[PDB]
């Protein structure tokens, strides 16, 4: 997310036993960096090996 | 500590007895408020 110039990033990483799709249970999201970019950005790809 | 002072810390100005907080804090997390909203804690931006 990017709000007033400000991007917002919220990283959480827990192990899990998971088959496909997703497993239904609670998760406490935190932030992860802080990034003032300040940039238009109306797309996004994700990367793979 | 254990007294009452008026304290400015990373910009809040505030009057209040400082103590040392058993709550743990995230380290981007700073501030924390009661339920009155106003400021419970705060940390020290020099030494965290
Ligand atoms: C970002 O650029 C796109 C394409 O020009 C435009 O449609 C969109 O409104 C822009 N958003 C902002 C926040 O400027």
């Amino acid at each position: 997310k990017n709000i007033d110039g400000y991007f917002k990033i919220y990283s959480k990483h827990t192990p899990i036993n998971l088959v496909r799709d997703l497993p239904q249970g609670f998760s406490a999201l935190e932030p992860l960096v802080d990034l003032p970019i300040g940039i238009n950005i109306t797309r996004f790809q994700t990367l793979l090996a | 500590k254990n007294k009452c002072v008026n304290f400015n810390f990373n910009g809040l100005t505030g009057t209040g007895v400082l103590t040392e907080s058993n709550k743990k804090f995230l380290p981007f997390q700073q501030f924390g408020r009661d339920i009155a909203d106003t400021t419970d804690a705060v940390r020290d931006p020099q030494t965290l």
